[PDB]
């Protein structure tokens, strides 16, 4: 096998949809950490 | 040159956390470091807002003590992060020094933040006994009182030295005064040192787990590292919330809560639960003059320790014996403190010199000799021919 | 001895709830930050001899 | 000369310089008590010691202790043991009326002590200091 | 406020020892809340025989 | 600015380890992936594996402290209880 | 630190000896085979250290074939321990192919060294 | 390579203190400024050496000094050195700013030190002035009253910063608390500031008196220039010994060693010498915040100098009339600081406001205009048609 | 920071007019010469400042004997301002000396910066 041949991924890959469904879960629970960190501090 | 690594301010930065190279089979002990790095500053701002709100005069020092304990908002909250804060600044210094010399990071390439490490344990031993002494209770000044009659052990000189260093025959502000103010500097020494392990640490690099080259593949440590200090440094303080809210005064002693009276001492007289195997060494060699210098070659062998290992692979985990004996001697530092936490009658003595000479013994004979037997049974075994 | 103890215990369990949370959601982020490193694949090709 | 001004100036002043001075009134101790007194930064023992107490103090064998040290030379009065509260074992005042001796336990240890307050087993090889006091008729003032 | 003026009229009075400050015996011994309880519950009206 | 000392590791570009040529990595985006996706096997089945493996160097030297300090304990109890007076007498000499 | 051409007399006064080899070489094997590191496809020579100047002298003198093999086996094992997993019994390195690669070169390099640094403080008695 | 610049540590003390490729015009003015570094040295030192004996509480701070003078061996000299220090400091800073400002130490590749230094010398303005309220005297009070007060004319928050200020709704012991605190505390920021003063000079160097290029011929700083500092040193040692020692009631003023008593007091309340310059704008406009931003004003006038000229030839040493309106300014401010010094009458209260005039005057629009003139005279002098 | 250009224009407004010139090119030159730099031996061309990027793009383009010569010209000056004298009436520069010889690559190179400056925010030009 070479370099193109890409070694198997399919058990950690996920919905073929690679769209804002993970970006958008991700930037709202950084937001929340965000949000309870800066209370913390204040 | 970008704006980040272009501008000299932000270029020391970008060397020590932005981008640094470290090694990505890092395991959940180094980051342990960078807690004990955190949690002393944290120690230092409270020492600071302490000094702001603290006074050290015999006549208010412990009225003092209990102003902040009482008549000022967020008072008690700061008397029991000190109190856990230092527990656990031992805690995690001898967790520290555990993983330094398990995982043979002593070795040639950083002797030198070996000896530098070394030598901030010896000065901050230093430090908490006389943080220990700035309580003005009825054992913190005891066991200051107890350590000037140790110190006092000097030969050739009695009473010159131990006059000057103790403010005179008696007890009066000068001596209190001085140690307060000896016991906020000392820290800044501490400080200082840090800086300077941190400047060998950065030219010298990290070590492995695995005890080999590491340069094979290197990560920056920002934005990788950064938020496992995060979540170690927030299981750190989960810790601390719970013994500082729930249970604040369990891992100190219930002896520093009586007013300044050396008149009665309590029944009760124990050392601070990180002293206790030095306690134990000293009470086990039968001198004052030579149980004062077993104690400080306990203290310093760490310096010997390099040069004295002769196992040709670094480290401790490819080697079964030697990691045997190693745990052997972790369970003989602790079953030494435990021994030290009770009293002294028979048959402890016995075994409190034998696991003291098995220390030493260990430390200047077993491992040469089980590095030795290591590498030869290594040569032999897979040459077959 | 202590006139704080309920004042503590209200604070104590705000500040436990509030550093489990955090905690928690560093547990999150750590495991998902270090997905794209904690599953790299390496594949070693012996090189043509000729130096 | 500049550290040693430096280091004078840091070193005990006037006023710690002056030696505190009391008198404690051998009446009304107890006779099966002890009475703990503080000189000038450190504790005095004042302690009235049973007739039997005197013979056991006076009868111990000098083999057994590093330092020879008899009862007559620690104190004046057999009856009366006024001896100043330090340990030079390690600095902490032995508890009193405790250990296999019958004298006194030293609490940061579990060392046992004499009556006569002799060191008996440990890493002192030095018996306890003795102080100088004067009588002066129903009163002994330590100093 | 307390009947002595500052301390003096206590060892006058107690026919021996000093009475220690209650502020703070609550921690002044190892136990806790329950050694007072003890102490104060446990004491017999005799000595135990020999003593 | 001059050169700093001779060390084995520096900045990006000269690790100074041993070239190498032949080596091909493979990673994809965290975001194209299951943060969580084996968490328990995980935490199950190498946890188990890594203490039974641990399981050899450890327990031993405990125990046999343990059971010293215990038998310490028992000698100082049985001492101190109906043989004060004439065992503990005979100890001390 | 401790010098290799004593690592081989030793080496040599044993393989030699019948009763003694006898008895501790199987003892050797299995504390080989019992170390782990075999488990997690690493040579031996790929385990000593490579820090001081004389490790680095023998380094410098693998052919590259050997140089790529160990920074391969390095990366595997790095990646492998990052995971906390171990491959299964297909990367184990077996039991013959453990063999030292690396030996000759260190103790050439031990000797010149050694006989550079007593010479060179050498005095002219007879 | 040698081992002096082979270990980290030495390689760092070579390359920053033993080695530095110094220019070879330098005056006595450059070696001003390592003299004023070891004057804060110094002072710093002293002032710990002091607090050790003093006591923190608000009745025991003057006898703290009391008993400082009357009780503890050499007690006189560590509070004279320290004060007359203090003063040096300010002078030998105003001298330094000055230097800078003369020289054109303000060009391009020094901005970064201009803003440093300034942002040093707005720190400066107040960790004395907080210090000297410590103090607690006669005019101690009026003057923390003063510097506590300046800021209540802000709009919508008058009452909640001045609150927090005074640790209540008044003047009591955590105001005097807070300040000692802080005027021990804010040096350590000071020393931080002039570590990142001291980085950004050896990273871009020194400059010339010239005003040509340096990079010519260089000197190491060891066996060279250190024979200079040790002189000035030795040269500002002498007279700071001689004025402590034989005239103390010189740089200070005899007000302070009153306790704080606002009952009797005279009308001879006049803040320390250093304050005057910056005292006597105060009072010229007649309004109370126009008085802060007035103080902002003349503390930016520093700042605005970079990029505000239009001198093309560094430094006035070669300019024909540049250099007369510079001595102008000076004169000028020492006049401004004399006639702030008398108290408000005609024609003084009149002459503020003409000399707060010039003294923005220079700063604004006699600087650009002077320069343009200056370029075009050369320009027309050097060439024919 | 002053552009020359604008000083160049300034002077070539005055000098043409008969009055001004005939009024203020004396005093221009007694003010010169009692400056101070002519006193020293310096040519006019080099107490400007050499840190900004159009001095740099100048004098990197100035001819080997004229750097030269501005070498050893600063080089003697800095000797003697640390010898706290001045050289004999032999070897200074005379007023025809002095002739400008750093002006064309300023000129140049600062219409190059000014024209890059104000072209690469140009407008859409409405
Ligand atoms: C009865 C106790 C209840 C406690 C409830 C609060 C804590 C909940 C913890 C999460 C739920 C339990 C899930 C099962 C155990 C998971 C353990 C584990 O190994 O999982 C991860 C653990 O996640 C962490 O990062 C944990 C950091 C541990 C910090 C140091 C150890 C401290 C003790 C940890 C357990 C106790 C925590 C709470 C203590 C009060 C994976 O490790 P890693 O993210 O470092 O990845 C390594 C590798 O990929 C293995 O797969
Ligand atoms: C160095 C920067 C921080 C790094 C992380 C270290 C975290 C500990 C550092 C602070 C020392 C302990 C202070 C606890 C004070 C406290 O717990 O007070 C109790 C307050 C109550 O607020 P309240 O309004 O209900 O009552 C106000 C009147 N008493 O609740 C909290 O604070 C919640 C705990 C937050 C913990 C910090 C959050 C994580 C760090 C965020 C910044 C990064
Ligand atoms: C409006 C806010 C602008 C913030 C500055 C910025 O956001 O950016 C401006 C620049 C970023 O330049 P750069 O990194 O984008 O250049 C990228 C390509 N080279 O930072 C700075 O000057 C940092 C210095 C700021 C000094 C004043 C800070 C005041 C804080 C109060
Ligand atoms: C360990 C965390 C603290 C546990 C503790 O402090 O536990 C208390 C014991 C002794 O407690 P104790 O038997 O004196 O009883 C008094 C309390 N009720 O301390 C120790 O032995 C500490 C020494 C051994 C452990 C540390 C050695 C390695 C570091
Ligand atoms: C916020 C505002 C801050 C104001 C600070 C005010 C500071 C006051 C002092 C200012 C002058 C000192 C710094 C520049 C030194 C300098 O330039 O010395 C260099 C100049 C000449 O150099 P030269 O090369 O031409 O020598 C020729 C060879 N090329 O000789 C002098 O000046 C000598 C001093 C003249 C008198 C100074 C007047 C001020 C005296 C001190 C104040 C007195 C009242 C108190
Ligand atoms: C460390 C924290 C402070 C860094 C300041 C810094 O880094 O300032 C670096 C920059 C200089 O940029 P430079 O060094 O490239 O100029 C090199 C060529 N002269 O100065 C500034 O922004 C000053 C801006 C005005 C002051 C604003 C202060 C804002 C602080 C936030
Ligand atoms: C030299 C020391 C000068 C300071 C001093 O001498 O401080 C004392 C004098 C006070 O003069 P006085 O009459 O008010 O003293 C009254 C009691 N006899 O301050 C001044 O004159 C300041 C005027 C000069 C300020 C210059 C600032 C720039 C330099
Ligand atoms: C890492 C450094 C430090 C350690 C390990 C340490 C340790 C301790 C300990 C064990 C105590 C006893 C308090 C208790 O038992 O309740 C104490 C008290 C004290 N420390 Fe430190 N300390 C440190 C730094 C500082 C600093 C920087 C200050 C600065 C002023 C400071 C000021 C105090 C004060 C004022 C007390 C007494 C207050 C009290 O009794 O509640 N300490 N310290
Ligand atoms: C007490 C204050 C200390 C601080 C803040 C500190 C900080 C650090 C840091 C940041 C590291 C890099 C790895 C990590 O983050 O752990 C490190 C590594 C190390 N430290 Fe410390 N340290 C301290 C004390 C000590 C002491 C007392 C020793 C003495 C035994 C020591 C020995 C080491 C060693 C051997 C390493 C090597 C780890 C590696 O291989 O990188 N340190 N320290
Ligand atoms: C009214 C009920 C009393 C209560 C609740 C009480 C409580 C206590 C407590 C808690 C202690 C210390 C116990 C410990 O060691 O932790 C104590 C000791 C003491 N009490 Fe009381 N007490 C009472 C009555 C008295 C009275 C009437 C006197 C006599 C005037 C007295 C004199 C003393 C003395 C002298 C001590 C110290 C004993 C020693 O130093 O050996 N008490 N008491
Ligand atoms: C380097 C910056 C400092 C300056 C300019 C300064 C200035 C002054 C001045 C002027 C006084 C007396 C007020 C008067 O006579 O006019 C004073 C007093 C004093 N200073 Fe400072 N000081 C500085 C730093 C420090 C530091 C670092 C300490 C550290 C402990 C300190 C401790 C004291 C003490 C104890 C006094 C005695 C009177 C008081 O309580 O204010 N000073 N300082
Ligand atoms: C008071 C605290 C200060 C300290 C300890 C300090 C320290 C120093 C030192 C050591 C030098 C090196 C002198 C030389 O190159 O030989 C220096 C130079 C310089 N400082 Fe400061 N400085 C301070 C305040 C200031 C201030 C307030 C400014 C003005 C905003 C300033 C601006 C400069 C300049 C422009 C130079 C370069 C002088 C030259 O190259 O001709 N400094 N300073
Ligand atoms: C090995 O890889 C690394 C690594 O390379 C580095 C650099 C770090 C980073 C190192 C650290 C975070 C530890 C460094 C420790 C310090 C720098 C200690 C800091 C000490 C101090 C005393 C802080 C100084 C701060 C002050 C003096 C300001 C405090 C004063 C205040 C807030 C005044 C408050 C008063 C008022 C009125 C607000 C790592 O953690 C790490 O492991 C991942
Ligand atoms: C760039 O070229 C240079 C240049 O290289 C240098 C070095 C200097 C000189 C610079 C300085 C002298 C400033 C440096 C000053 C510091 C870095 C201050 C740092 C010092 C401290 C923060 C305090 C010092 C600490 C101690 C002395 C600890 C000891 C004190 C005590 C109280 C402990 C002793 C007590 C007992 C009981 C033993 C220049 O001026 C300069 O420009 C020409
Ligand atoms: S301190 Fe005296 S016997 Fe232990």
């Amino acid at each position: 096998k070479s370099t193109y041949r890409t070694p198997n991924f399919d058990d950690v890959l996920k919905e073929n949809n690679d769209a804002d469904k993970g970006r958008s879960y991700a930037y709202f629970m950084v937001g929340a950490m965000g949000l309870l960190s800066s209370a913390g501090a204040k | 040159m970008a704006f980040r690594k272009s501008n000299v301010y932000l270029s020391l930065v970008n060397s020590y956390i932005i981008d640094s190279p470290q090694p990505s089979s890092i395991n959940y002990w180094w980051n342990m470091g960078s807690l004990l790095g955190l949690c002393l500053v944290i120690q230092i701002v409270t020492g600071i807002f302490m000094a702001m709100h603290y006074s050290s005069n015999i006549e208010l020092a412990f009225s003092s003590v209990e102003h902040i304990m009482r008549d000022v908002h967020n008072g008690y909250i700061l008397r029991y992060l000190h109190a856990n804060g230092a527990s656990f600044f031992f805690m995690v210094m001898f967790m520290h020094m555990a993983k330094g010399l398990y995982y043979g990071s002593y070795r040639s390439p950083r002797v030198t933040l070996w000896n530098v490490g070394v030598i901030i344990f010896i000065l901050t031993i230093a430090t908490a006994f006389l943080g220990y002494c700035c309580v003005y209770g009825q054992m913190s000044h005891w066991g200051a009182t107890v350590i000037t009659n140790l110190f006092s052990a000097i030969p050739f000189v009695g009473n010159d030295i131990v006059s000057w260093l103790w403010g005179g025959f008696s007890v009066s502000n000068p001596t209190i005064q001085r140690f307060f103010a000896l016991h906020y500097l000392v820290p800044f020494i501490i400080a200082a040192m840090v800086i300077m392990h941190l400047m060998a640490l950065h030219i010298h690099g990290s070590s492995n787990p695995l005890g080999i080259t590491g340069n094979l593949d290197r990560i920056p440590m920002h934005s990788y590292f950064i938020f496992k200090d995060l979540v170690t440094v927030f299981l750190f303080m989960l810790i601390l919330a719970l013994f500082v809210f729930y249970s604040p005064n369990t891992l100190g002693h219930p002896d520093n809560y009586i007013p300044g009276n050396p008149l009665v001492t309590p029944a009760s007289i124990v050392p601070e639960w990180y002293l206790l195997p030095f306690y134990a060494i000293l009470r086990s060699i039968p001198d004052k003059l030579l149980g004062v210098i077993t104690m400080f070659a306990a203290i310093l062998v760490l310096l010997v320790l390099p040069f004295t290992d002769r196992s040709v692979v670094r480290g401790n985990t490819f080697k079964v014996l030697s990691k045997f004996f190693f745990f052997i001697f972790v369970f003989n530092f602790v079953l030494l403190g435990q021994i030290g936490a009770c009293h002294v009658e028979v048959p402890y003595v016995l075994m409190g010199q034998i696991a003291t000479f098995i220390y030493f013994a260990y430390f200047l004979i077993i491992v040469p000799v089980i590095s030795t037997i290591e590498n030869v049974l290594f040569y032999i075994g897979r040459v077959n021919k | 001895a202590e006139p704080e103890h309920d004042e503590r215990k209200r604070l104590g369990l705000k500040t436990v709830i509030i550093l489990s949370s955090l905690y928690l959601l560093s547990i999150w982020v750590k495991k998902f930050k270090w997905a794209g490193i904690k599953t790299r694949k390496f594949v070693f090709n012996p090189p043509k001899p000729r130096k | 000369s500049t550290v040693e001004t430096f280091i004078s100036s840091m070193t005990a002043t006037a006023d710690v310089l002056a030696m505190a001075k009391v008198e404690v009134n051998l009446a009304a101790i107890p006779l099966g008590k002890n009475v703990v007194v503080k000189w000038q930064g450190k504790p005095v023992f004042i302690r009235h010691r049973t007739p039997h107490e005197i013979q056991e103090a006076n009868s111990v064998d000098m083999s057994a202790l590093k330092d020879p040290q008899t009862d007559a030379d620690r104190v004046k009065d057999p009856q009366w043991l006024i001896m100043l509260g330090i340990c030079t074992h390690l600095g902490c005042v032995p508890i009193g009326e405790a250990g296999d001796f019958g004298g006194w336990f030293c609490p940061c240890h579990g060392s046992h002590y004499d009556i006569s307050g002799r060191i008996r087993k440990g890493p002192a090889p030095l018996n306890l200091e003795i102080p100088a006091y004067e009588f002066d008729g129903d009163k002994v003032i330590v100093g | 406020p307390g009947p002595y003026p500052n301390e003096q009229a206590a060892r006058a009075a107690n026919q021996g020892a000093l009475p220690p400050d209650l502020s703070l015996i609550v921690k002044a011994r190892h136990g806790g809340c329950d050694y007072i309880f003890s102490l104060l519950t446990g004491y017999p009206d005799e000595p135990p025989a020999g003593v | 600015g001059p050169p700093s000392g001779k060390t084995y590791m520096g900045w990006w570009g000269h690790m100074g380890g041993p070239k190498q040529k032949g080596i091909t990595s493979y990673a994809v985006s965290p975001y194209a992936q299951k943060p969580l996706q084996g968490i328990f096997h995980n935490a199950v089945f190498n946890s188990f594996r890594r203490f039974k493996s641990q399981f050899l160097y450890v327990l031993i030297p405990a125990g046999i402290y343990w059971y010293w300090w215990k038998n310490g304990n028992e000698y100082n109890e049985f001492l101190y209880s109906k043989a004060g007076r004439e065992e503990l007498e005979r100890v001390n000499v | 630190p401790q010098s290799f051409t004593s690592i081989a007399r030793i080496g040599d006064y044993i393989l030699k000896s019948p009763v003694l080899s006898k008895l501790c070489v199987p003892v050797a094997n299995q504390f080989i085979n019992l170390a782990g590191y075999k488990k997690l496809g690493l040579k031996f020579d790929d385990l000593i250290a490579e820090e001081n100047p004389i490790m680095q002298t023998a380094l410098r003198r693998l052919p590259e074939d050997e140089s790529y093999a160990r920074a391969y086996r390095i990366i595997r094992a790095h990646q492998t321990e990052l995971t906390h997993h171990l491959l299964p019994r297909n990367e184990w390195i077996k039991a013959q192919e453990d063999v030292p690669y690396l030996l000759p070169y260190i103790l050439e390099a031990e000797a010149a060294a050694k006989e550079k640094d007593e010479l060179d403080n050498i005095e002219v008695s007879k």
